[PDB]
């Protein structure tokens, strides 16, 4: 339910 | 070490504004004391915001530490006491004269009986130091000038005017780096981030 | 996704609160709506903050949401009022009785015509119904106690009064996992962290 | 009093009238209160001089000496009262309210109350009752014209608003007449004789 | 004024001394000027009514007549101002500073300020020319002793602090010298006639 | 009814 | 000095 | 100059 940007 | 803190305060100042959440930047910047927030001082002396202001100031100066903060002082309250009398509210402003300004007498007596006997006069324009100042908008004006070159060079305020340079939304960026921390050690993924309470776990 | 922000703002809140920023925590708590601290209401209710108390609870309801939000601003607005008699100053209650009391006066003509009428007293005490209520701070102590019934059923407070249980000081691990995900890139270590500003590198 | 010392107070009154001293006519007038003066009543009461009217009026009559009195007392209290709301003086308006318009809530509690309620109002023309009020000078005007029934009807007060006719100057005429008969008694000429004073008799010697 | 006039205004002012009517009595002598009354000045400074103490001057002289009537009205007026300050009214402290004391700040600028700067001072005591100020009563007896030695020396009262010896009720014996040639007019008997008014002639027949 | 002292005989 | 008007003659 | 925790 948590906005998660995967770099990479 | 304590500039973790220190910095980490700045990223929530940003953060706080990015949120809109106005009065809550401007009570942190005072409570901290690290930035003084010109823009929104001088907005609030527009207004006449007087208690604001000089709430506001508290965070980073009393009225005695230096000449600067106590010209600053005097001047707000000088001019606080000056509307009073432009509307006639003469109670008010004898109420200003001894609660506000009688802390400059121990520093100019005669200054002090000057101010006072502006009182007795039909209109303090009488007075010909005083024969100048309308309307309150113009006043206000000049002093704002004069106010922010005694905060520019009030020693107080020297390194606390110009607010770091920062991408937009540090915090969030560094929130999302400690999710990517968290899911790496998940044995394996996978995405579903329940909370930032607790770390989160894949299984 | 928005519960990102918002649990956020409460990792900030008990940031705040470990940083001492006791002004800070309250404005946010206020802004933000999502918590509110009975333990702080207790407080300046008692101090009869009223001014304050009421900045506060504005951060959670308006005067007419519900029955509950209005018997609240009421009792507060009453005891604001009574107290300003109590103390010869029939001047200060003519004052609230028409800018603050006056808006119940709609949803009941009868009891503010009955307030407005403990102005004419002698001492309030004469009407039977107010004959009890004495000193001030046993009277803030018996309201206190029903504005936290009042508070405690208003459907706007209901899930609104229990801080979510964390590990002490959330946002400062957090911080420590992005350092760490910072520096596990660096190409390579080395552990002499210069901001949180900027991603720290190691050569 | 006797009905002598009565009446030279009137020639006194007379007297003080036609040498102008007004305002020891009027303190007379008030502490004998043998003559009330309407004429002097409404110049006040359009002035609005609030604490001489019942200062004067005080020499005739108490405020619960009877309903007329009294109803004539809260007239002049309450417009008071609604002067000082209409200057937006809501701080002189409550003082009033308490020191000198609760005396008639014991009489009347409701009526008390009622015009205690006008505190909370932008204006009072809101009240339908009041909605009648223009200028100070027509409620003045218009108040004065039931303050003149209530006087004329009030029976401390009916039988004494028509002043005592008599020949101009009655007072001179009888010293005259004392100089007169002083003379008379004298052993000798002439007429055009010297009076040095009223102070002491006059003789001829 | 004749001074049959001014003296018949002196034998009136002993009538209404003798039959009680007090205000009646200080009003005329305010009003005729003829007259001050020391002993009614006193009492009313002692008792603090500045509003009728002014105006019972104003029969006599006006605040800037001479030196004399200046520092007269002056001290009573700083006297007010030092009792609204000891009651903590600054409110009304001020008013009474621009609206009665402002007069005097044309003749002496300085001292206008000097007092002016007791406002913003906790205790008025904190001046050492006002150090001696003890209770209301003290300060008004101490200023009644300056406040008789200016009034006997101002020329506009030295010669009106005395008044006219006469044996009582002069105006009374007047009178009946009236009745009594009035009577002797008559064309008939007896002793004992009978007085109908003084309003017109008495005749027997 | 007035007062009226007789001052001859 | 005090006006006096005879009333016999 | 920051505090920082290696873990592990
Ligand atoms: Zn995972
Ligand atoms: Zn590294
Ligand atoms: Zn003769
Ligand atoms: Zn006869």
């Amino acid at each position: 339910n948590l906005i998660y940007l995967d770099l990479n | 070490m304590s500039s973790l803190s220190r910095e980490l305060v700045f990223l929530i100042l940003q953060f706080l504004d990015e949120e809109k959440f106005k009065e809550t930047v401007h009570k942190l910047e005072q409570e901290s004391g690290f930035f003084f927030n010109m823009k929104y001082f001088e907005e609030k002396v527009h207004a006449g915001e007087w208690d604001e202001v000089e709430k506001y100031l508290s965070g980073f100066t009393k009225v005695d530490d230096n000449r600067y903060s106590m010209k600053i002082f005097f001047e707000i309250r000088k001019q606080k006491y000056l509307e009073a009398l432009d509307r006639h509210d003469r109670a008010k402003a004898v109420d200003i004269l001894v609660k506000d300004l009688k802390v400059f007498s121990t520093f100019n007596e005669e200054l002090y009986k000057e101010i006072t006997q502006l009182l007795t006069l039909e209109n303090f324009r009488e007075n010909e130091q005083l024969s100048k100042y309308g309307d309150t908008k113009s006043a206000r004006s000049i002093m704002l000038i004069e106010l922010k070159k005694l905060i520019e060079a009030n020693p107080l305020f020297r390194e606390k005017l110009v607010f770091p340079t920062l991408k937009a939304s540090r915090l969030r960026t560094l929130i999302n780096q400690s999710l990517n921390w968290q899911h790496q050690l998940c044995k394996n993924p996978r995405p579903d981030i329940k909370t930032l309470f607790t770390d989160h776990t894949c299984t």
